[PDB]
């Protein structure tokens, strides 16, 4: 069996150039040819093109003519997908993925690339409390959290009391602000008498800016 | 029971392009495993069909053309090519399911000096149907005047050779090349594991 | 080119129960000289890629369980779990491969059928650090409810409010089928001074009647 | 055999030309066909061939602008040439290819082709009249013409001997010139007449200036 | 694309000398693809030798063919005079092939001093506003001669221009034109039109002139 490996996650501002690539490995991979298939975020699959490594015989979906370019390196086993210039818009996860022949299903699918294109810029996130009240208190279960607020870029990672606190833990996917920075809020219901007796302490970390951050969440006695 | 690959791959000679082998393959099981992880070969495009999705299948017959040409023209043994092979020598078909295999050849097939052993078909007034093998060696009328089977002005030997030499560049070295044509039509004997 | 459309986009199935997906296709993918047709079902859990699950309409590939099943020919298919498991959430594409650009359906989720769970609904008034720093934050969540529709609506001295709150949801749980919601409105601090009643109004099937949880500013909660 | 071009003119950049390529003593339609062409003092550019069977092939500088192409029963090798650019500018051959088994043999005898936004202009012409060892020269300012080419003969023909027909000049009016001068015994002057002869076959001009003495 | 090279730029022989010309290729494509051709002033080219070594029919013992892989070589034995030509390399291992860019061959010759003529302008030509005074050097070798307007014995630069003929096949001769040109009222302003031409086969510079009037 043959694996397909891919670059890690890419930030960039809008007009940047950028290439990231997809190397394979294993046995078979003679018989490969390698397809670019975009996710964007909340969307669909888009076959992209696709290319032969062994002689770089190419061909491009007519949306994406022009738009992008793919290449191969048959020495090192590596396809290549590249913009000469970054739109807001190229925001999206890209897959590569195999199929031992033209007409053919594909086989072996890489891990995905992130790649975010925003004219915002790293920024660490402000951690505030979701305090436990009466008004988060359904008899015996307190509902608490932490609202992590304008960071860029992805991700941050909450976790509470240290990573000991699992059950009961939701922690929402992040959303654009129009401002263009990313918002979030995770929240654990715990019973209401431990609200007293037990500290509850949010950790976040956001390794891009190389943030780390810990709240404590109090009840609301203000 | 299995199926006579190495026979036609690992063959101490191989035919001119222009009098392409063709080894018919039938009433056996096939191992595709030996030529899909290889790591022997240069080129191995397949058209309509994986090498790995094929042991579920079964065919009638499969056929296995053999021939050698340069590096350069490699890319033509595939559907919708032009140039002298794919015109004049070996013609895949527009819907050819099936696979191309090949791979360098100059430490078997050049010799220093020249090996002339290898021929192509230069000269042809159309371009071969699929499949077509055309081994006239009638002297070829490039004017009106007719040759009466005597070579000069306008009236051409329609094959050249290739004379390969270890010093060429990889373009103009000899490629051994395999391909491989599925065909089901009858009672299906040529079959993978399980 | 050859263009894919699937139905439905969306799909709850019980567990154990079938689940059905249909692609049609502009055109015939069936070749005729080895009657086949090249379409192709793939499956992509969250979070990951996609997966090869059946090739050529009705051949599963390798390690694909038997209650997978692919059906149809020329421009009709079909993709069919017959016993559907917890593993099985994900979005299902078909895909032509008969000839280049190859195109893929748009999607469909298939999503557990779980009874239905009306929300536990809490309210959140902002921080004092956040109302220091310029703005306020009101947190309403909708915890563990299905099925995933439900409308939250805020307003603000009973004024309804329009263009600055933000929703959010989790991905169907893998214990209780539920699904998790936040909606978070955001205002100056000024603006948040201006005003008293803060109400966060929730309507979903498993509620009898719209639920509305509410503080006063500067009130404890 | 011959191979005879046509077809050769003054364009403008973005037009369109046909060229024609008339062959008797090989058939075309069972040959490699090509064309070649030349810009004013650059090299040889082979840009088109055409094989016996019908593929066609292009040198990168004209593909998707140039089409070549045949008609068997005229026995005519044709080069379309669309988006016609100033690089295009070159007299164009077609020959005959025999690769490894003969050359690029016949060759026809070349048209000429012009991409410029500038006018037609036929030539004025001067008399470089003869002054004052026992030789005497003369001839003909062919003066401000567009595009190329200008012939010049003397005497209808008559006169072979000791002629010369400098290369044609741009000047910075954007117009050619040139010159064609003659030695002649300077004896001969008044007891022979010398009448130069100059078409311009691109404006359909034709002139006989005499040049005497003076 | 295989790119070929040829060498040197320019050849210059005394009849019955030997030429050998280069060629290089960016590739090594072997014997069987390349050929050599001849190109005459106001000629198509002409085909001398194909796979290297197989001299064209027709084509004399003097043209030899030779080489491998990337590199091959044009030898012309015995040098005449109608030997002057551009020599062109081809490859047709690709369709389209490639020509190489070119080697000039002149044919030396003993040193021949040009006879200097000049021409006032025309009254036909004057009457339309402009003056084009022509000097012209006929039947010298070598090519190298500077040629200088003087008007009113003052050097004059910007308004003329230069026309060569290709060397004689015949006598391995050069000639060449010098246009001096002034619009009709510059022409008036002066009297004593000159061209001096400077040539190796002249002792000293010789000056042609002549007085408007
Ligand atoms: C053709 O013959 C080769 C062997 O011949 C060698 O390779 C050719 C390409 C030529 O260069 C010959 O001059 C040269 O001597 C066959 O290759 C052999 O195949 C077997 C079976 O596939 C391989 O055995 C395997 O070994 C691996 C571990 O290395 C195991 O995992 C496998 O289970 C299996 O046992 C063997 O290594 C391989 N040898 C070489 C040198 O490649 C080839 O199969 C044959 N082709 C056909 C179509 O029959």
């Amino acid at each position: 069996q043959m694996q397909l490996v891919q670059s890690g996650t890419e930030v960039k501002k809008p007009g940047e150039s950028l290439k990231i690539s997809c190397k394979g490995s294993g046995y078979g991979f003679i018989t490969y040819w390698i397809g670019w298939v975009r996710q964007m975020p909340g969307k669909g699959l888009e076959w992209m093109g696709i290319i032969y490594p062994g002689d770089s015989e190419t061909r491009y979906s007519p949306s994406f003519q022009g738009q992008v370019t793919i290449s191969a390196d048959k020495s090192i086993n590596t396809a290549y997908l590249q913009w000469s210039s970054l739109k807001a818009s190229d925001t999206a996860i890209y897959y590569c993925a195999g199929g031992s022949g033209i007409s053919t299903p594909m086989d072996v699918w890489g891990q995905g690339t992130t790649v975010t294109v925003s004219s915002a810029s790293t920024k660490g996130p402000s951690v505030f409390p979701l305090a436990p009240s009466s008004k988060s208190t359904s008899g015996g279960t307190a509902a608490l959290g932490c609202l992590v607020k304008d960071y860029f870029p992805e991700p941050v990672t909450v976790s509470w009391n240290s990573g000991a606190l699992t059950s009961g833990v939701h922690t929402f996917p992040a959303v654009l602000q129009s401002s263009g920075l990313y918002s979030l809020s995770s929240v654990v219901t715990v019973p209401s008498s431990s609200l007293g007796t037990q500290t509850y302490i949010c950790n976040v970390n956001h390794k891009p800016s190389n943030t780390k951050v810990d709240k404590k969440v109090e009840p609301k006695s203000c | 029971n299995l199926c006579p690959f190495g026979e036609v791959f690992n063959a101490t000679r191989f035919a001119s392009v222009y009098a392409w082998n063709r080894k018919r393959i039938s009433n056996c099981v096939a191992d595709y495993s030996v030529l899909y992880n290889s790591a022997s070969f240069s080129t191995f495009k397949c058209y309509g069909v994986s090498p790995t999705k094929l042991n579920d299948l079964c065919f009638t017959n499969v056929y296995a053309d053999s021939f050698v040409i340069r590096g350069d023209e490699v890319r033509q043994i595939a559907p919708g090519q032009t140039g002298k092979i794919a015109d004049y020598n070996y013609k895949l078909p527009d819907d050819f399911t099936g696979c191309v295999i090949a791979w360098n050849s100059n430490n078997l097939d050049s010799k220093v000096g020249g090996n002339y052993n290898y021929l192509y078909r230069l000269f042809r007034k159309s371009n071969l149907k699929p499949f077509e093998r055309d081994i006239s060696t009638e002297i070829y009328q490039a004017g009106s005047t007719p040759c009466n089977g005597v070579e000069g002005f306008n009236c051409y030997f329609p094959l050249q050779s290739y004379g390969f030499q270890p010093t060429n560049g990889v373009g103009y070295q000899p490629y051994r090349v395999v391909v491989l044509s599925f065909e089901l039509l009858a009672p299906a004997t040529v079959c993978g594991p399980k | 080119d050859i263009q894919l459309t699937q139905s439905p986009d969306s799909l709850a199935v019980s567990l154990g129960e079938r689940a059905t997906i249909n692609c049609k296709s502009s055109q015939s993918v069936l070749y005729s000289s080895i009657n086949k047709n090249y379409l192709a079902w793939y499956q992509q859990k969250p979070g990951q890629p996609p997966k090869l699950l059946i090739y050529w309409a009705s051949t599963r590939e390798s390690g694909v369980p038997d209650r997978f099943s692919g059906s149809g020919s020329g421009t009709d298919f079909t993709l069919t779990i017959s016993s559907l498991q917890a593993e099985d959430v994900a979005v299902y594409y078909c895909q032509q491969y008969y000839s280049t650009p190859y195109t893929f359906g748009q999607g469909t989720k298939v999503e557990i059928k779980r009874t239905v769970a009306a929300p536990s609904v809490f309210i959140f008034p902002p921080s004092d650090e956040q109302l220091k720093s310029g703005t306020a934050s009101v947190v309403c969540l909708l915890n563990n409810f299905y099925p995933r529709e439900a409308k939250v609506q805020w307003k603000v001295d009973n004024a309804l409010q329009s263009g600055n709150s933000q929703e959010s949801v989790t991905e169907q749980d893998s214990k209780d089928s539920t699904y998790s919601l936040s909606s978070t409105l955001t205002l100056s601090k000024a603006d948040y001074e201006k005003h008293k009643v803060y109400a966060c109004e929730v309507t979903h099937q498993g509620l009898s009647s719209p639920v509305t949880k509410s503080f006063n500013r500067g009130e404890c909660s | 055999v011959q191979l005879v071009e046509s077809g050769g003119g003054l364009i403008q950049p973005g037009g369109s030309l046909r060229l024609s390529c008339a062959a008797s003593g090989i058939t075309v339609s069972s040959n490699y066909m090509s064309w070649v062409r030349q810009a004013p003092g650059k090299g040889l550019e082979w840009v088109s061939v055409m094989y016996a069977g019908g593929s066609t092939f292009y040198a990168d500088s004209v593909k998707g602008r140039f089409t070549i192409s045949r008609d068997d029963s005229k026995n005519t090798l044709f080069l379309q040439m669309n988006s016609l650019r100033a690089e295009d500018t070159a007299i164009y051959y077609c020959a005959r290819d025999l690769y490894s088994s003969g050359g690029t043999d016949i060759w026809g005898q070349g048209t000429m082709v012009t991409v410029s936004s500038a006018s037609t202009k036929g030539p004025s012409v001067f008399p470089l009249a003869p002054s004052s060892g026992g030789t005497a020269a003369l001839g003909c300012l062919v003066k401000d013409y567009f595009p190329e080419p200008v012939t010049v003969s003397w005497n209808s023909g008559a006169l072979t001997s000791g002629v010369h027909t400098f290369p044609a000049v741009l000047q910075s009016s954007g117009l050619y010139s040139l010159s064609s001068v003659v030695t002649v015994p300077s004896s001969s002057l008044g007891t022979q007449t010398y009448i130069c002869n100059v078409n311009h076959k691109p404006s359909n001009t034709k002139v006989d200036k005499r040049v005497e003495p003076k």
